[PDB]
């Protein structure tokens, strides 16, 4: 049976390949403290207080906390990241299992100056799932309080909140409150344990491999084609140079010119800045020069943006102002930290389907020309999908998000989430946690307000997860070496992706997936 | 909703000084009131806390075997009564409010809501 | 990773001191902060400790009710403000740091990886 002097579970973490499938579990210690003191509050920004409009919003925080595992971190070691990208074309996720156990509630007193802590065996937590997705979902922002990459630290559960419809700092009519309370939920005991499973839709494979061929590149370069294209508007001669129309096939030296089934795919273009400071303007543009997009009168920065290579060819000092991913190296400052704080990913991979975030799309023809009036073309920053187009997405990082929720919308137009990974109509559910109130000594004489005089407590455990991800093997025929993801030779202070002398846990560097090439 | 101290002022070794401090509105609010003191050139420390139902109430160490806190629902307000003065209680203190009382954080200033705007008490010998 | 002292002097009996201390860098590190102190040809005494997000603080049965240990995290530093000194707390105070906090070992001189050059405080009647 299960009882107080039993335990609840067992410790899991090991990864297993076994043909086409690798399973991932994963355990870590958790500690969840009492927020908010039990209560619900409004919370809401607004130009009053000096706030731009653009950052103004109104909702409400919660006495409660979720598990949030959306990152590859959480399931994969960076060896097993290595097997993983540097042997396979694709993978996506198939099935999950969940489990929470051997709990323990602590109570916390404080007298004078000394704070005692002891067990409160008879206290519980509560727990539940969101299963029919009834509550607004903040899974799918990149926020911090994921599970931690290395498996020996403990970590503290985060506080749920969310937003909802707002006017400056007031509400409107249309807003939606939530209590969580008001769902049905599970009560544990230090002997109880909770569990739950869950399987992916259908979802297409991430594609880990880049081309080994550009889309200007396809045809055959020792043969001509037998279409014709405009080669010549005007005679070449001693003189006149009158008008003229003459024609030419396309063929090995003018690849510029020939015919072409496919167009790159789209662009809004971004602002470019170079890492070396002294080659960019001396000014501070990162906001008034971003590249944004305009809702109900609030301007947000389209951040990261549509997919787009991130620098051309020998190009890799620049990248696009707010297109790109960011993380923090170790000990980052949360503001104003330094470039060598912070490690910048590149979509260079990419440049053979996709243009360039800080360049162009191309040019077309603004005018009617004739004898009288010379033509004249014009810029195309931003373009929407052309038929014939064909696009890569952006690539997933090990330090990066694995999911997102698609949100609820009459339509939607390749709905692949712009941050990186598997977009989902039904994503993982929500995981909903809170320790139980209990009264302090209530007064001897009845009062109806409510008791707001309680003891402090706080909770922790154990929790697993557990993925199933389906791969997709690499057919190729290539006969040369392919890249691969490797650790360096030569020696060093210290080990990559170890903990130091202090004992942290740090990652040198983000890693992405693409390395095997592929036919275009 | 407006904390406001009242009773300050200057006192030889040994009398029996008294603050009080009241609110407007959220009966609902002012669960908790207490006060703190901060003395010249040194750190906010919390004095006192009482809750509605005067269930639960807590002393600092210092101020424990010297002070009494009482509450009066009827007015919306709560007293400090204060016996056996010692030079080193002169402090600016601060009437503070809250809508919740908790066993282990009752003590931090992170608790408390609203803050009156002080007073100036002094202790000579 | 160095530990700087700061804020040494000497003072007259009842004086208010406050002592500081300041890192560079390893924020990741420094999780825990404190003081310990030599008096002339004694013992090296745990004075107090504090952790980063200042939910558990401890403070030394002498050192209690009249030192209040702080942090700033943004400045990466720690201060330590003192009141009613007693010259018997004329001593050598060292800043101190570890990445760790525990419950039984914390005031012992084995738990902390750095140490300051220490700061002379005199205290005199």
């Amino acid at each position: 049976a299960d009882g107080v002097g039993s335990s609840s579970g067992n410790w899991h973490c090991d990864s297993t390949w076994l043909g086409d499938r690798v399973i991932t579990t994963s355990t870590r210690t958790w500690a969840l403290p009492t927020y908010n003191n039990h209560l619900y509050k409004q919370i809401s920004n607004g130009t009053s207080g000096g706030a731009t409009n653009d950052n103004t919003y109104f909702g409400y925080s919660t006495p409660w906390g979720y598990f949030d595992f959306n990152r590859f971190h959480c399931h994969f070691s960076p060896r097993d990241w290595q097997r993983l990208i540097n042997n396979n074309w694709g993978f996506r996720p198939k099935r999950l299992s969940f489990k929470l156990f051997n709990i323990q509630v602590k109570e916390v007193t404080q007298n004078e100056g000394t704070k005692t802590i002891a067990n409160n065996l008879t206290s519980t937590i509560q727990v539940f799932t969101d299963s029919e997705y009834q509550l607004p979902y903040v899974l799918g922002s990149a926020h911090q309080g994921c599970l931690p990459p290395f498996p020996a630290d403990v970590f503290m559960i985060p506080q749920y909140g969310y937003l909802t419809l707002n006017n400056g700092s007031q509400a409107v009519g249309r807003s939606s409150f939530y209590c969580l309370e008001y769902f049905p939920s599970q009560m544990l005991r230090t002997g109880n344990n909770f569990q739950f499973t869950y399987t992916f839709e259908d979802v297409p494979f991430h594609s880990s491999y880049a081309h080994s061929q550009s889309l200007d590149r396809l045809m055959n370069p020792l043969i001509d084609q037998y279409l014709y294209y405009l080669s010549r508007t005007q005679t070449t001669g001693g003189t006149a140079n009158t008008q003229t129309l003459g024609f030419s096939q396309g063929g090995p030296n003018t690849m510029a010119n020939q015919a072409k089934n496919w167009l790159p795919g789209p662009c809004y273009r971004q602002q470019r800045v170079s890492t070396t400071t002294g080659q960019n303007n001396n000014s501070n543009f990162a906001w008034t020069a971003g590249t944004k997009y305009h809702l109900n009168g609030r301007n947000s920065l389209a951040n990261p943006g549509i997919a787009m290579a991130t620098h051309k060819d020998d190009e890799e000092r620049f990248f696009p102002s707010n297109g790109i991913l960011i993380f923090g190296k170790q000990n980052a400052a949360r503001d104003n930290a330094d470039y060598s704080d912070v490690m910048l990913t590149s979509e260079e991979e990419i440049k053979t389907t996709n243009p360039v975030a800080t360049e162009e799309y191309g040019i077309v023809a603004d005018n009617l020309q004739q004898q009288n009036t010379a033509p004249q073309i014009g810029t195309v920053n931003s373009q929407g999908a052309l038929p014939g187009m064909v696009w890569q997405n952006r690539d997933v990082y090990l330090q990066g998000p694995i999911w997102a929720k698609i949100p609820h919308t009459d339509g939607n137009f390749h709905p692949s989430p712009l941050m990186g990974g598997f977009g989902l109509k039904h994503p993982p559910p929500q995981i909903l946690i809170k320790n139980t109130p209990v009264p302090a000594d209530p007064p001897t004489t009845f009062n109806q307000s409510k008791l707001n005089s309680f003891i402090t407590q706080y909770s922790t455990g154990q929790v697993s997860v557990e993925i199933e991800w389906e791969l997709q093997k690499e057919n190729s025929k290539r006969w040369n070496p392919e890249i691969q993801y490797t650790s360096n030779y030569y020696k060093s202070t210290s080990v990559d992706f170890a903990v130091n002398t202090e004992g942290v846990y740090s990652e040198p560097r983000p890693i992405g997936t693409r390395y095997l090439t592929r036919n275009l | 909703v407006q904390i406001q101290e009242s009773g300050g002022g200057i006192v030889q070794a040994g009398g029996s000084l008294r603050l009080s401090c009241a609110a407007s509105g959220r009966t609902h609010g002012m669960y908790a009131m207490g006060w703190f003191r901060q003395a010249p050139g040194k750190e906010r420390e919390f004095v006192a806390v009482q809750d509605i139902t005067a269930s639960n109430t807590h002393y600092s160490s210092a101020v424990k075997g010297r002070f009494t806190l009482s509450r009066d629902n009827a007015k919306n307000t709560a007293y400090l009564q204060m016996n056996n003065l010692k030079p080193e209680d002169t402090a600016v203190y601060y009437c503070a409010a809250g809508p919740t009382l908790m066993s282990g954080s009752y003590n931090s200033a992170r608790d408390y809501d609203y803050w009156g705007q002080g007073t100036q008490v002094t202790v000579s010998s």
